[PDB]
């Protein structure tokens, strides 16, 4: 495969003192951990977790304590930094009911005031969709004076609707494909049909970063996993060669399918899938590909329809294609697309379907009346402008963050910007450091992330402009400064 | 012998060592049974390229016959309630889980729209992070203070809920007493957790009671890995596949007699039964703190979607972390917690609506007795029960087929019915085909009676 | 597979005394034949082996001194016993030309005085058919006149005769299959049908004893071959097994074809093969089978059809059926019988028919009157008189010679009796004392046998009275007493 | 350095000794880059039931199309001699490969009789123990003092001697130069003998000092090994599959200057070259001794099955007890031996024979010249040489066809003519195809240029 246009990624290495430093804290927060265990059992210090009640002493405990460890001594710590209620529309501006704590954050109680106006990088914005006010919230209304809350039965049955037929024709025009199924959960449009398509005598090449949702569907069938590195074309010649030479692994017969489960963007790391690469693998080894376009599916692309439109190669190539349209679209749920026989087996025989309830009829009204703004169907020119304005928004973060020596990950053009913070402290002391100027982050530490590289992951959207872009940048600069956040040797 | 022992300590130090090595080289030979043939050997290129030609994949999806009963999805042309319009014909609704009325109540739809003009539609986050409003901790308390206990816990969607609580706590190397008659939910759950599983006789104390006495044998087997095992009985209120209820004091018995803790589902149960409409628990008097943990779904009662477990903040607490459907996507909308809320308080302001929905649940019961080919399996306190063909043919195709047209010969007459639908091939124990008759506080006395003789006909009609 | 009737073979374990005394006299012989070959080295013995002309000298040394150390140092001592002329008939008694060396058996000279009388016990009689006056005789005589010594052609191109056409269909009538195709070479018969039958890709499963004609032919096809113990199902199980289902040795895949070689009576052992539960096995693992009847198909059996009448079963179960003439019917050649397309894939794809010339007219009508003679078609008794004979000769010395207290193999059918010498120089003394007796036997020692059996094989006949027998019996006794052969302990 | 080398000698002995078992320990874990994953799998027994019921073998012999041109042959009624009988039809015999017409000499029947009235027909043993007579013995002292040579070996099969001969002396890891249009028994000895083999142009010394040069550049290469490899060339006197002569003074030189073995086949040459008829050495008067082993088969000359090498003793005396077809397999019969004997005492007592056969072959070679689609491919002074297509077709099917439409044509007019039949899948190189035309001393001279008419007119009637 070739790329149309360069596909430049920088992945920057870490300063080795800043390894070393690291593995210190790391360190003596484990001893400090080791010594406040100690001193809670023996009653020395008092604990303030809840206990079994005393009829079930005798009972086997319920957990194993060491497997909350880090629970306690680490996360406790810097806890909160993360539940943060909101009180408000998740717009550009968001706000923040403000919590204090006097126990050292194992409990917290609410305090009257409320922060106002806080810059919101944590929300899945991509487009400026979530607003209170607007077409798409006249039509929920509507449609929720007529058709109600919610339905109460599974599609097989009853609760198959007029609204849920027409969202699915409009999905499968957006994309492209012949066919689209919708279901009312992200996470388990995956965990409910990856275990449909493939089952025992399969294999799944998964990759390194993969979602959870896909790693549980792939486990709830009983198909070979193996996992490749990440982005790394090379591996996966490997694997798929090695699978089709040697078969299966305890006698020697071929495989029943190849499935290769890959994402557009990766939320951490904000690379970009090699999709013209893993296409061609595909083809040459007549494999079959899952594609989950989560995060790429509004922010990706010229008009918005994904990484296939991005690098400009056919929608027909990939053989699954799901979605989701909490990020882009301002409304829960989620989608497969692909060929009208996938479809009619996925109607047939997925869990969803025959057990789960379906989508709420205010939900479905939302997204066909955003994806019909999206594709210009209403007339106006705003399906555009969002598209070009969240394109010159990452870019200009992208460029003027990584000019000021910071540590950036993934392609140019992803709109997530993982800052790179290194250290176990430095996440709590950015959370609050960055709270306290009136903005909004994420932060991710260790057991989620690898040991050396705990980061801030800042989500832009078209709804930012370029004064809230120079404010956020200003106050990233100076919070750099003032925690030598900027690694970067190269500039 | 204690001369060669005196002799071997008067000779010196690296004799005895080098001696002590051939000792052990010796003893590394004799053990050394592996007959290795060292010999190696490796493909070529050419015979590689031919392995890949000779490899043909399965297609994807595997032919549909295009007779399948599912294939044709019914089509309703509105809101499904009561006097509904399915595939353009005017019915009354007899299939829609909605026992108490709540979707179509002025007031739900109020708060509903009051959430939606302040909110909007989406959260746009997880919970752990920039995804808690506050009507998402609102709507737990108000769930924790409805079913008098500690806390609870809100999923997005009512399937992940019982499926992402039971991996949560039992893990790889523990025993889970489940009944045969399961919900699809809790035997998805039982298979993301590793632990091992032993089905139990529908509704049978003994069958639980000889597993338990069982393991307590394996147990005095060897006394340290029982110290590190776990055991857990996870049981339905008002079992959906059969209709009937769950003998809870006898398993609160077995429980404390046993040392089990009990995981239960209260998906039926939690808007219907009870003077409050509680749970199988208030029906029974049963004290709120001898269940570790009750699952529930908004979807059926409170008409709205999502679902939640309720219970001591010691058991509850853990899914927020270990919970994957909590941890890893997006909250419920303020819409549906705002339509829960309401419908909470609707459900707090006036308890005879369940007294109501148990005097026509009675009725229908009882009405819909003397069928020749029909009989009423399940119970007369459920909502929703089955008819089943009393005497079975020799194939489950020609039984859908026939319950099928006594389905339409119905729909035909204004009476709104669907049939059980399952996964044939995943099932554990797969249930025999029925059709399913759902009871609402909305259905008229006289629509009730009128379904009956309509069902009656229908059935005399096709089955003779 | 079951017995119609029991099945009873003796392989009696060698005395431990007996072991460690042939270990010694080996252990002399080797140390002796280095001190000989270092005195032949340093030039200080005379060395009676022709050399390289000197004209080679520069030349690479055509053989490897160290591969004819035996026979110089062990073959050489007593290499008087084997290659003795003889000038007579080989019936029951044959005259030999006796001879004499004086440089220890390294050149021979012959004395004018020729043995005559000597009982024959080493030429392959097994019905008395080797006479120079009789019936056929007259027939070859009579061929002789008519077409002459022999042809000058191919089977496919002019050297088809209508005396082959004859007696191809006269030995299909003959064994019971369909059709058969004849040689002139027993050995050529299997090195030439072998190649042809299996090839590259293939599994060829032989016996622990094969005869060198079939591993020849085993080795010039590509298959790959496989030993399993003599006479032992359960490693055949084994074999067949581990084959089916591990398939090819480097990619695993499905063997093409697997066959099974195997003889009816092992000349050297004297076992005869167990013959239904090996086509029990090949019906149940669908192989395929060749059966060498080259010493069965005229001493084994009621009629003498071989080890499939000697069991009872069904020709038609054994897929290939080679045999040779030489041994019973008393004239060269050989011939192979089955269904009727593996007989004109033989007659087009066989070496031995496109290359190699055909059989002479007189073999084949002194065949063809043998033939006749054993199925009764001359009209006379001599046909059944001959096999009842053989079985009662063998008997009979087979008990009186157990009965004597020597150490016998094989089963009590078998008409070869090998009796157990078990020393080097037991070998050259019994052959010099039993010619001594005027009795011919035939000695093998070490490098063809295991290295603690050394035999002597007895080959009975129809031609030998009773009389010759109690003789024969009376002389080897009396040299049992003298050598102390007797080493079994029954009896 | 050296302080530190003299503090170790200071030190104790055993404490070294464990510093010295670490060092070997640490040693070994650093080339230990076998990342063993500690694994042991096995297979089911209804696993193996199954493997062993989905596997089919292939049926013995593939089906034949029954269109073979070998699947007819030809039924000679009667000996195959001059004016024979084949197929029904009268004909002159000019296929088989009698050259002295010593097959119906009364003198040699009369020979085989006496012997057979003596010794009866079979040998009834193998040449190691009660198989050799007084006449093989006498045969082979016959041949020796024939070709003015020490020692001869017989073998009972024309075939087996040479496929045994070469064996024995080439082993694996030698090497042999053996000439590209070699006669299948060649080949295979060659390949039963794993020794490398290669093959050089038709009767050119230009490949084979080509060969013979790049084999000395191997062995400056490496000396050692050089020392203990043998070099042998395996050529023709008189190739069958061509009818040319082979250049024996050069390959003479060329084994001298280039230190190679020579082993030589006269199987055609054997009885009809030469002012005696000893060969192609007696042909180019080179000495016997140059060559080190010549076989030959009694069958063409002789009118006698067998075969035979000859040579010292040095060389000789090897096959004895190294020969397979010898050890192993049963000796001449008398009769064939008597015969043979008889047929070298005519060939000895009038040599004139050998040229009224020289006389023959040219004129008849001469004569076949001018046929306008054949192509007499052969020498002069060969008994036997082939016609070949001159223009031939696109497939070798229809060309055997047209040659065997040619040789039914022939007989039809009572000339008795074969074609040339090979292993099409087994031969090295595959000759073209081609009739095949032998010459005897009993054939006339009429009835050499009727033949020579008879096959030019069918060769213009069909081939235009
Ligand atoms: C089994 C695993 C035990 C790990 C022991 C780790 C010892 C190091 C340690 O934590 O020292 C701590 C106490 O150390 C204690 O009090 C040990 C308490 C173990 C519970 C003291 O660590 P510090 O000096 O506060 O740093
Ligand atoms: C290399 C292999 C060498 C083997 C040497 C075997 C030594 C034993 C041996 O044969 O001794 C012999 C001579 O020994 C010699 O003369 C050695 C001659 C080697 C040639 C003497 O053996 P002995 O005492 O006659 O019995």
């Amino acid at each position: 495969g070739l790329y149309k246009r360069p596909f430049n990624e920088a992945f920057e290495e870490t300063p080795m003192l800043v390894a070393v430093l690291t593995y210190v804290g790391y360190g003596v927060l484990t001893l400090f951990g080791y010594l406040r265990d100690f001193l809670r059992y023996w009653r020395i210090e008092k604990c303030h977790h809840a206990t079994e009640r005393e009829e079930q002493k005798d009972f086997v405990s319920l957990y194993q304590d060491f497997e909350n460890f880090y629970t306690r001594n680490l996360y406790m710590r810097i806890r909160d930094n993360w539940n943060r209620p909101i009180c408000s529309v998740p717009g550009a501006r968001v706000d923040i009911m403000e919590r204090q704590s006097h126990d050292y954050n194992w409990s917290f109680k609410y305090t009257g005031n409320i922060i106002k106006g806080v810059i919101n990088m944590g929300s899945y914005n991509y487009l400026g969709f979530a607003r209170n006010t607007g077409s798409c919230q006249e039509a929920a209304a509507k449609v929720l004076e007529e058709y109600g809350a919610g339905v109460c039965s599974t599609r097989q049955e009853i609760g198959n609707l007029d609204k849920h037929e027409e969202l699915e024709e409009l999905v499968a025009r957006f994309l492209g494909v012949e066919a689209a199924m919708a279901y009312g959960m992200g996470f388990a449009t995956n965990s409910m049909n990856i275990p449909a398509l493939v089952g025992k005598g399969c294999l799944i090449l998964s990759d390194e970063l993969n979602h959870a949702s896909l790693v549980l569907g792939a486990r709830l069938s009983g198909a070979t996993i193996r996992i490749f590195k990440h982005n790394n074309m090379q591996s996966l010649e490997k694997l798929l060669k090695d699978a089709i030479v040697y078969g299966q692994p305890r006698t020697r017969r071929p495989w029943k399918k190849i499935l290769i489960l890959v994402e557009g963007i990766y939320s951490m790391e904000g690379s970009i899938v090699r999709l013209p690469e893993v296409i061609a693998l595909k083809k040459k080894y007549k494999a079959y590909l899952y594609l989950d376009e989560a995060h790429s599916i509004g922010a990706l692309g010229p008009t918005g329809r994904g990484v296939v439109e991005y690098f400009g190669l056919d929608p027909e190539d990939v053989d699954v294609m799901m979605g989701t349209f909490t990020k882009s679209f301002g409304a829960s749920g989620g989608y497969i697309g692909g060929k009208k026989e996938l479809i009619d087996y996925l109607r047939t025989h997925s869990h969803s379907a025959v057990y789960a309830t379906s989508l709420s009829p205010p939900v479905v009204e939302q997204i066909i009346t955003s994806m019909k703004c999206i594709m210009g169907q209403d007339g106006t020119s705003l399906g555009k402008e969002c598209v070009q304005q969240l394109a010159e928004n990452t870019r200009y973060f992208r460029r003027r963050l990584k000019e000021m020596g910071f540590i950036i990950y993934g392609n140019e053009d992803s709109p997530v910007v993982p800052l790179m913070l290194y250290m176990p402290a430095k996440i709590g002391a950015f959370g609050r450091e960055m709270l306290k100027r009136n903005i909004g982050v994420v932060v991710v530490g260790f057991p989620a992330t690898p040991i050396i590289e705990s980061r801030a992951r800042f989500c832009l959207s078209a709804a930012h402009t370029k004064e809230i872009l120079d404010t956020a940048l200003k106050e990233i600069d100076e919070v750099g400064d003032l925690l030598q956040l900027k690694y970067s040797r190269h500039r | 012998l204690v001369e060669m022992v005196q002799a071997l300590y008067e000779a010196p130090a690296y004799h005895l060592i080098l001696e002590g090595i051939l000792i052990l080289w010796i003893i590394r030979l004799l053990f050394s049974k592996t007959y290795k043939l060292q010999e190696r050997s490796d493909l070529t290129v050419k015979e590689k390229e031919e392995l890949i030609e000779e490899w043909q994949p399965e297609p994807l999806v595997p032919p549909v016959p295009k007779d399948h009963p599912a294939l044709n999805y019914n089509i309703v042309s509105g809101p499904p309630s009561h006097k509904t319009v399915v595939n353009g014909k005017e019915c009354i609704n007899f299939a829609s889980f909605n026992f108490l009325g709540l979707l179509d109540n002025p007031r739900v739809k109020a708060a509903a729209l009051a959430s939606l003009k302040k909110y909007g539609v989406g959260t746009c986050g997880p919970r752990g992070f920039y995804g808690t409003f506050d009507v998402h901790l609102d709507l737990e308390d108000r769930l924790a203070k409805f079913m008098k206990t500690e806390e609870a816990i809100i999923y997005s969607y009512g399937f992940a809920t019982i499926a992402s609580a039971i991996p949560a706590y039992s893990k790889r190397g523990d025993i889970v007493f489940v009944d045969r008659a399961a919900c699809f939910a809790i035997q998805k759950g039982l298979q993301a957790s590793r632990s091992d599983i032993k089905l139990f006789k529908h509704n049978d104390m003994a069958d639980l009671e000889r597993l338990l006495k069982e393991q307590e044998i394996e147990d005095q087997k060897n006394p340290r890995k029982a110290r590190v095992t776990r055991r857990f009985i996870v049981v339905e209120g008002l079992y959906m596949n059969t209709g009937t209820i769950c003998p809870l004091p006898e398993l609160v018995k077995l429980k404390y007699k046993y040392k089990a803790r009990i995981f239960l589902e209260e998906s039926l149960s939690f808007g219907v039964l009870g003077e409050h409409g509680r749970g199988v628990t208030e029906h029974y008097g049963i004290n709120i703190d001898d269940i570790d943990l009750i699952s529930a779904n908004m979807e059926n009662a409170l008409a709205s979607i999502g679902g939640f477990c309720c219970g001591r903040s010691f058991v509850i607490d853990h899914q927020r972390l270990s919970g994957q459907g909590y941890c890893f996507s997006a909250s419920l909308p303020p819409l549906l917690a705002a339509a829960a809320i309401e419908a909470l308080n609707i459900m707090e302001e006036n308890p005879g609506i369940f007294a109501v929905l148990k005097e026509k649940c009675g009725q229908i019961h009882k009405a819909l007795q003397g069928i020749s080919g029909l009989k009423v399996v399940g119970e007369s306190l459920s909502p929703a029960f089955h008819l089943q063909l009393e005497e079975s043919t020799g194939s489950r195709e020609q039984d859908v087929r026939l319950l099928q047209e006594i389905v339409d010969q119905c729909m035909n007459r204004s009476i709104a019915l669907t049939q059980a639908r399952y996964l044939e091939k995943e099932e554990k124990c797969l249930p025999p085909p029925s059709i399913r008759v759902v009871v609402t506080v909305e259905q008229t006395e006289e629509e009730l009676e009128r379904a009956a003789s309509t069902i009656k006909e229908v059935a005399q009609a096709v089955l003779l």
